[PDB]
This record gives C-alpha cells, structure tokens and sequence, in this order.
RNA sequence: GCGGCGCGCCUGCUACACCGGACCGCAGGCGUCCCACGGCGGGCUCAGCGAGGACGGAGACCUCCCGCGGAGCAGAAGGGC
RNA sequence: CGGAACGGCGUCGGCCGGUCCCGACA
RNA sequence: GCCUGCCCCUCGCCCGCCCCCCAAACUCCGAAGGGCCGCGCCGCCCCGCCGCUGGCCUGGGCGGGGCGGGCGAAUGCGGGCG
RNA sequence: UUCGGCCAUCCUACGGCGGAAACUCCUUAACUCGUUCCGAAUUAGGAAGAGAAGCGCCGUCAGGCCCCGCCAGUACUGCGAUCGGAGACGUCGUGGGAACACGGGGUGCCGAACU
C-alpha cells in the first residue's frame, strides 16, 4: 500500500550546553544549520555536581522537518561515516545519533562562535500518524500501522545506505 | 459533661409538632420576579380586590 | 528486561470510561453544558444551537434544539447540496460556508413561516439580499412583537481564529435573519476600532481562490492543472467566481426548501457451540 | 471541630467509577414548583451544596429560580418539625419519585370506573389490601422428600 | 507485665503505623520453620493447634510455643521432616500507662476461637511425634487450645482423597510447597 | 499547684451506616501567604514507566510510546478535579 | 460449697479405632 | 573450567505466580438496623389575567366556569392554638 | 454521517476481514490564521492517491465489565430469655440476612436531521 511508506517526520537537534554566552552561540549554530530559530529549554531541577541551577535555560533545540530534515540527517550520518549502532533503533521505530563539533557538518568554524556537539534524533512516520495528533477523534495508531524497530532499520539502510 | 438521656422522652411528650400551614405557602425566599408577576396578574384580573 | 505491566487487572477494574462522545472525540461537554444551559424559570422552552461541523468534503450547518434523551435538528443544510444553486466546486471553501449558512437561515425561517402562512415571520426578517459583510445584527436592530429566531454558535473542536470558516456560516445565517450573537472580530476585515466591509465580502465572494488560481496559472500552469483539476474540468473561470456565488446567494434565498434526493456482509458472529468447537480444534494440538 | 463539611468523607465522595462531571440531564431536567425532589450531594460541584444533613432528605420545590432550586425540607429539631428552605444548585437535586405509586394507583383507580361506564359493569375494590391469610390449597405430597437432621462433622 | 492482664480485648486493633510511631519489635520474628522449601507430595499429613477461647496471645507465648514445637520434632525426627507455620501474627500493639494514655509496649495476636494457631506438614516418619510437640506448645499458650489432624493433604486445601484423583489425572498442578488446579481460563496458548 | 490549653476555630479518627453524641480520649492544623498564587477565554497534559539520542554517568536535556491521574492545585487532613 | 490452667485407676454416660473360637511358644 | 572475562556458578536484585496473616484514622463490596418522603379531591374541555418567559399563537404561574366522576392500606383514636 | 441520551454488555490488548457512498487518511501553503521552534497541531486552499491506519464488523479456553446461580440460612445482627459458661464467648427462640471465592452465560441500545 502506498499508505504504508515510512518517511522522516522530524529531526530534533539538542545542544545541552549545561554558560549563557555559550547557550546563545549554540543557538546561532543551530540557526545557521536549520534556518529556523531554535527554542531554549529550562532546567527542571538544581544539581550542584552538574553545575546547574533550576529555572536556567540549559539546552537549545530546533525541530527541523521536510527535505531540510533529510539534508541535515544525511550530512550528519556522513560524519558518523554512515555507520549507525544497531541498538540506536528504538522499540517505537525512531533512531538517533550524536555528533561532536559543527564543522563536521560543514558549517565553517568561526572564532566568533565556539565548538559544540549536536544530539541528532530522527522520528520516523507513516501516512496516517496524525490520528494520535488531531484535536478531534485523537485515536492511537493501529499496531500494524505502527513502525517496528527492525522495519525502521530496513527503511534507513535502503535510504541513506547506513550500515549497522 | 453531657447527656442525652431523657432528651428524646421530653421531645415526644406532647411533641413532634407539625410546622403550621402558613410556612408551607410563605413567599419568603421566593424569586422577586415571580412575586412581582404574581402581584401583577392577580391585580389586573377581575379576581383582584382593587378599589 | 523484566518490567511491570502498567495495564494490570487492577488498572482495568478502577478505570472509568469517559462519556462515549468524549471517548469518540466528537464532543466537549464543558462547552455543550454552557450552550445547553437555560435558567430554570424558562422551563422547557427550547434553546436552539447553530451547530456548524466541517468534514473533509462537506460543511453541515444544523439548528439543533436539545431535548431530554435526544437532540432534535430543526433544519439542516449541507454544502453537498450547493451545486443545485450553481456552486459546482470548492464546496468546503469560505464562500461555500457562507452560502451553506445562508441556506440554513433561509430554510429555517421559511419552514417556520409555512407554519404562520399569513402575517409575519420569514418576511418580517427578510435578511440582507446582497452579501456585503457589513455588521448586520438582525436581533435588536428592530424586532418588536415577533422576534428573530435565536441560536448560539456551537463551533465544536474547531479553533475560533480570525478567518475561520465557522464564522463564515454564522455571518451567513445572520444574513438570512437568524439572530446569532457575534462581535465581528474573528471575521476578515477587523482591526482595533474599525471593520472593513469589503474584505469580509472578498472572501465571501471567492476572491482569495480567484487570485491564487490566476497566480498559479501564470507562474506555473502545471500546478494549476494539478491543484485545481475539478475547477478547470467544471469550466469555472476565476474572474467569474464572484458572479457565480452572487447568483447562488440569490438562488438559495429564492428556493430554500430542500428536495429529498446497501449493506456490507458483516460475517455472522459464531454461536457459543461454534466457539466451543473452535477452542477444541486449537486444544487438540 | 464542627465546620460545614465535617464528617463528610464518605457522603460527599463520588461513587467508585461515577467520578468526574455529571450527566447533562441534571441541567436539562424541567422541575415545577410543588415537585418532590431528593437531595443527594455531588462532591465535584461545590457551589450550591447542601449540608450533610440535607443529603438523603426529600422535600418540595418552593422556588424555581435561575441556576438554583429552592427546596423546603421538614427538619426535626428537638420536639418541633421546622420547615427549612434551602436553595440548591441543579447537581444536588434529583426528581423524586415518592408519589410514583400513588400517581399510578390514582390513574388505574379511574380505569375501573371508566370500564363501569363502558362494558364490564362490576367494579373491582380499589382499596389496597395487606396480604391477608394464605387460604385453602390442595398440595400433591406424592413426591414428598423425607428430610432429617444429620450427624455433626 | 503479666499475660494474666492483656489476655482480654479492651482496645480496638491498634496497628504499627503513623499513629503508632516508635513501636517495640515483636519477640516472634520467624513464622515459617522446619523444611519450608520441602515439596507438596513429600509431606502428606498435616496437623493443627486450634483455639478453644477467643483471646489475645502475646508474642512471648507465640515464640515460646515455637521453640517448644520445633526442638521436640527435630530431636525426635529431623529438621527436614516437618514444616511448622505460626498461623497467627502479632499485629495488635498493647499499651501500658507507665507512671493517662499508655506508652506503646508489647505486641499481642488477637486470636479467634476455632482459629488455626500452629500447623505442621509432616512425613510418615513424624506422624507419631507431631501431636506430642503440639501438646508441648499448648502449655506455653493461654486458654484451652485444642489439637486436631487435618483430613487434607499438606498445607494445600485438597482433601487426602481429593489430592489423589487430581494428581492421577494431572489436574493437580505442583506449585512449590502448595498446589492448585490447572485452570480452564486464560489464553489457550 | 506545677505543667499544659480540645480557653475561639479546622481535618481525618474514636463514634456505635439519617441526624446527634463524650474524655486534660487519637494522629495533626489555624491567627497567615498571594495584584497574582485573582477573574476570564483559549490551547495544552500530568507524575512516570519502557525503549532511544555527542560530552552525560544514578540524577543536566532532547524524542517517541502507553500513560484513571499513580502529578499538580500556597500552607493540616479529608474530599474534589 | 466465688473460681482458673491443669491433674484423677471416684463413678456413670458417650464417640472413634485395634485384637479375640487363625483361643485374645506350649 | 581462565593472564582476565558477563567463559560465569550461586545468592541479594528486578519481574511474574502463589501463599501465612492483617488495619480505629484502608475499601471492590456490604447487612441487621435506622432515617427522609408519599399513600386523594383524578381526568376532560374551554375561558380570564400578567411590566414574567420566548422564534411563535411559547410556556409558567394564578384564577374562573362547565363536564365524566369519586372518597381508594391497616389499627387505634377528636385535633389545633395561645 | 452530523448532533445527541444513558455513560465499559460500550473499555483494553492483539489478530483478521471491509468500504459504491459517507467518514477518514490524504495533498498544498497564494491568501487567512497558526506554531517556548516546527502547516506536528491549527488556519486556509484542494482532490492526485488509499484502506495502511482511525472507523465498521468478526474473532480471542483473552483481561476487565455486566447478568444469573451458588457460596449460605453461612458470617454478622434487631427483639425476648432467673439460657449455658467462672468469665470472653456461645446457644435457644423469634425476625433480618450479606461478602470474597467459585460456576455458568453475555459483550451496548435508543431518538432527531440527512444520505
């Protein structure tokens, strides 16, 4: 069925800096890569070991969707050498990898910016995944329609030719 | 410090008295708008004891 | 590894199912209660709701009195019926919604009027004949004696936004004389202290689609053929959309009365003995 | 301590799987002055709440008002029954039956008199009866079962 | 303080909770004794010490009764031939007004008349000695307690005859030291 | 007398299923705090498992899943959502 | 003969099992 | 078994299934027992009134006739009011 | 289908089977509006696809939920006892009578408008 074809719903890149100058400068790196403004996520607790105080923005994230997602996912996967661990596939079907630095994407390093890693998470969807998102008649996606971890590896090997 | 022995006997000696009949049809606590209309309707009918 | 089962016998024993129409996702009972509520001193006199529901292919405006065990739909007009009135395509667009609403108002007022068939009713409240969006409130402009039929909009789970199609139908029945309470702030043309009666009539007449259709044809004819295939097949020219809807608004006013225009197999459920054998077949292994 | 909702843990608490909002029949039931209503509090609805005493008390409607009903309840204080007029919101009042046996009986009592005017001249007694003695019967003892007290275990 | 005093019920069940903070721990801490890991078929004969009075047995009595029972059947046979279960647990706290509300001191098991108090699961070798050990326990416990032999197999609820038919078909399911039926409900797989 | 303060009030209990019921009987509160921590409309889902994601570990943060509320709602407790 | 846990081969009445003309080694 | 190993053997550990015993401040349940209320003036047809209600000619209240009727558990017993 | 009533005999999990119409998924951001960021939602504009889901059915020694049995005249308990017992407990009238287990059998139905 053409209605059972997997796709990339979204790519969420998180830079968990854990300094505000640093946080904002990582927002700029996310902004340049995705072209959409990132949102900041606040601390949910105070931990002295991690040097974190509650109520302080600790991380930045941008939800990149569409062909821009496919482009960034490909650039990031190439940094990994198109090698993705076999475990990183979740029981829900989604998978993710983390890169260190931003120059490996190809964004030129500028002394104006700093050097920082991105945690790339990729969510996979099938046509019909809006039934658990609609305000009216929100219903859970049927188990058959739902993507399986193995059937997600199959889709990603075909698409970016990644090897486990 | 407290007793209820003989309270009930006393209550039913000549008691459990019903609450009159006036209270049943009283207009205290009824809606002002209902009451004003009831006065208007009886007043404009030939039933009304108007001069 | 070994994890707890969140859905145990206990979870199921203590679970309270929500109301069917909430579980279905069809109804919000907070809104419903407030729309349905009448003061007790008004007794059983019916309170009427103007329910507007939008499907993938249709807009249905329904006037619905609430009863004790049922909801009575006094009159309903569906956008599927609008090609009888000359709108052959875009039957879910803003202009269609205004006309489906206009059909609802005219049909209801006329059904009530055929009850008087004499002095004052659907004639006492004629409705705006032209469709300028110009802040018409038929309820209290004049009234006296007979009063404008009053209904309250039930948008439903639809989000009330400036430019929503739910408002279009409401302006539409207000333009057929139904009194529906409004503010003209969620209808196109409103800013701060002023309301432009042209911008409301531009969407109500189809200008937004006409401009897109023409722009798509000029910039990329290939997209125009794919995006507006039915419109092109129905020979609907964009710079003629305003007259098509203007004559549909006239037609709906003239003849609101509505013409009244299988079974799947459902394999039979097994009787107990058949299941009592089916387990035995599985059991014999 | 004796606050308004003292000793109410088990009476103003929702029923096992009857928690949450209420059937909308509560707000669409039409009541008329003089109607018998049963006061049963709802924990979820707090405005218009009768005191614990009022729970389980039948009464008549004296005022039909916007939003709330006025109910006259005969409360026994000491040696006096006092009429107490309480205004309750719709969530706590239920149309009482109370006179449902009588209203049906009065109607069926009319039926025999209507049949007297029509065919079926003899009129049945319409006074209710309290059981009366069992009367004479003939019982077949052919299949009598001899029951016996038995040994102790 | 004597058990000639706290024997009778004069306080409603008072558990060890947020209402009974800092409570004295019970003298009886071991309730399953003997071969507790022995299987159901190993020990067919079961015996009980019942109560002839509704009273409150102290944890001191329940513990003295336990040492007495075990030592005897283990010196007479083995610590591997019987399973001894204290069938009453000391969950009621007893109060003393030390020198007017009493401080929490001591724990009493409020036994009921006709209630198992001590059960033994034994092999054929110790059938002779069990009623003797349970007799020694009787002196340690207050009241007219009364010994009995259960006409049921093991600590299970199946009668000795009932066990045989189910075991012969295989309906009887072996469940550690106890046993239950195979069940005709649930997914067939 | 000392000591308290069931000297005015509030929650669950003893309290005996309408109501009512006691004790220097049982476990606790109150004398405040807040122009938002208020009103109102919208949108939202909570605590969390389970799996998954550079530094990242037990706990920093980002995702999906199922989530009867197991969170929250200023401050006692019990109801309520 | 207020009275208990416990004793009694005091005496009557029961309940449940074992042996005995294969005499309860001759 | 081995440079060491998760190459592992057993326990604590989690998860399921059982089981001994529980609660004044636990309840899926739920008595006995008690409570509140009802057990007579019913229909049918019109007609009057109202600043109240309402899309209406709708209700709802309070009246006024007329018409088919009729006193509808037991047992005791005159009740009320200053 | 839209609106409802009562709110599990309707829920939950998995497995099928089905769509002409309807519903949905769907397909685009010129406009409108909309996203701590994101057309995911939502708003608007569509019609190229589709039963893969949601939904409609049917399953499943299914869980739960419902119903009738049985438990059991049991447990408890109203009234009377110069009843027993040293008591705490129990009988005997004479009236009420559960519950958990366990066994079987079920698995929404109604009222408006439209098609």
């Amino acid at each position: 069925n053409p209605m059972r074809r997997i796709r990339i719903e979204k790519l969420v890149l998180n830079i968990c800096i854990g300094e505000g100058d640093a946080l904002t400068k990582a927002a700029k790196v996310l902004q340049q890569l995705t072209d959409q403004e990132p949102t900041f996520s606040k601390s949910r607790l105070t931990i002295r070991g991690f040097g974190i105080r509650r109520g302080q923005k600790i991380s930045t994230h941008v939800t990149v969707r569409g062909e821009k997602a496919r482009e960034i996912i490909e650039r990031g996967l190439r940094v990994k050498n198109f090698e993705l661990p076999y475990s990183c596939f979740s029981t829900t079907g989604n998978f993710g990898f983390g890169i260190t630095e931003h120059i490996d994407l190809g964004i030129k390093y500028d002394p104006s910016m700093g050097i920082y890693g991105m945690d790339f998470y990729v969510v996979l969807s099938r046509p019909g995944f809006r039934v658990n998102k609609r305000r009216a008649q929100q219903q859970h996606v049927g188990a058959s329609h739902k993507i399986t971890p193995d059937e997600a590896r199959a889709w990603v090997e075909r698409e970016f030719e990644v090897v486990y | 410090n407290h007793t209820s022995k003989n309270q009930n006997r006393k209550d039913h000696r000549n008691g459990i008295k019903k609450p009159k009949k006036s209270a049943y049809t009283s207009h205290k606590g009824m809606c002002p708008k209902y009451l004003r209309n009831l006065r208007r309707s009886r007043a404009n009918d030939p039933r009304q004891s108007l001069r | 590894g070994w994890v707890k089962v969140q859905k145990t016998r206990s979870y199921f024993k203590r679970f309270q199912v929500q109301f069917r129409r909430r579980r279905e996702g069809k109804t919000d009972y907070q809104a419903r209660k407030a729309l349905i509520i009448q003061d007790k001193n008004k007794y059983a006199t019916p309170r009427y709701r103007f329910v507007v529901r939008r499907t993938n292919k249709d807009i249905i405006c329904q006037v619905t009195a609430a009863e004790l065990t049922k909801d009575r739909v006094v009159c309903a007009a569906y956008s599927h019926e609008l090609p009888r009135y000359g709108i052959p395509v875009g039957l879910t667009n803003y202009a269609a919604a205004y006309a489906t609403g206009l059909l609802c108002g005219r049909r209801l007022l006329e059904k009530l009027s055929v009850g008087i068939k004499e002095n004052a009713l659907a004639q006492l409240y004629p409705g705006l004949d032209k469709a300028t969006g110009e802040e018409y409130h038929p309820d209290e402009n004049e009234n006296e004696e007979v009063h404008a039929f009053k209904a309250f909009l039930d948008i439903g789970l639809a989000r009330a936004s400036t430019g929503a199609r739910v408002f279009a139908a409401m302006k539409g029945a207000v333009d057929a004389g139904l009194n529906i309470p409004h503010s003209m702030k969620r209808f196109p043309g409103y800013s701060k202290d002023g309301f432009d009666s042209s911008a409301l009539r531009d969407r109500i007449m189809g200008k937004h689609v006409g401009d897109y259709m023409a722009e798509l044809k000029a910039e990329d004819e290939e997209t125009y053929r794919k995006r507006f295939s039915k419109y092109i097949a129905a020979k609907v020219e964009p710079l003629r959309l305003e007259a098509m809807y203007t004559k549909a608004h006239a037609a709906i006013r003239a003849n609101p009365q509505a013409v009244k225009a299988k079974k799947p197999v459902r394999q039979a459920r097994l009787t107990l003995k058949e299941r009592k054998e089916r387990i035995d077949a599985k059991k014999l292994e | 301590s004796q606050g308004y909702r003292c000793k109410t843990r088990y009476c103003f608490a929702r029923k096992f799987r009857r928690h949450g909002m209420a059937n909308l029949t509560t707000y669409n039931r039409v009541y008329k002055l003089g109607q018998y209503v049963n006061i049963k509090v709802n924990g979820a609805y707090h405005k218009g709440m009768p005191h614990r005493y009022y729970n389980g008390r039948t009464g008549t409607i004296f005022n039909i008002g916007p939003r709330a009903l006025g109910v006259q309840i005969q409360k026994r204080v000491r040696g006096r029954i006092m009429l107490k007029r309480i205004n309750v919101r719709l969530e706590h009042v239920h149309p009482s039956d109370c006179r449902k046996n009588h209203l049906e009986r009065v109607a069926a009592n009319d039926a025999a008199r209507r049949l007297a005017k029509e065919t079926g001249q003899p009129v049945p007694c319409l006074k209710r009866q309290n059981a009366l003695p069992r009367a004479a019967h003939v019982v077949s003892i052919a299949s009598a079962i001899d029951i016996t007290p038995l040994k102790y275990d | 303080r004597p058990a000639r005093c706290y024997r009778y019920q004069k306080n409603k069940p008072y558990p060890k909770s947020r209402f009974c903070r800092g409570v004295p721990d019970p003298k009886i801490r071991y309730f399953d004794l003997g071969n507790r890991r022995a299987k159901v078929n190993d020990f067919p004969y079961c015996f009980h010490l019942l109560s002839g009075e509704k009273e409150q047995v102290s944890s001191e009595a329940l513990e003295a009764c336990r040492i007495a029972c075990n030592k005897y059947i283990a010196k007479k046979a083995g610590k591997d031939s019987f399973h001894l279960r204290i069938r009453v647990h000391p969950f009621h706290v007893i109060r003393i007004n030390k020198m007017a509300w009493g401080k929490p001191q001591g724990t009493v098991a409020r036994v009921s008349i006709g209630q198992p108090l001590l059960s033994v699961r034994c092999r054929a070798s110790a059938k002779d000695y069990v009623k003797d050990a349970l007799r020694r326990a009787k002196f340690k416990i207050p009241g007219r307690q009364a010994i009995v032999e259960s006409r049921n197999w093991g600590f299970t609820e199946f009668t000795k005859e009932e066990y045989e038919d189910l075991r012969e078909r295989g309906e009887l399911q072996y469940d550690g030291n106890n046993a239950h039926r195979i069940s005709r409900k649930g997914p067939l797989n």
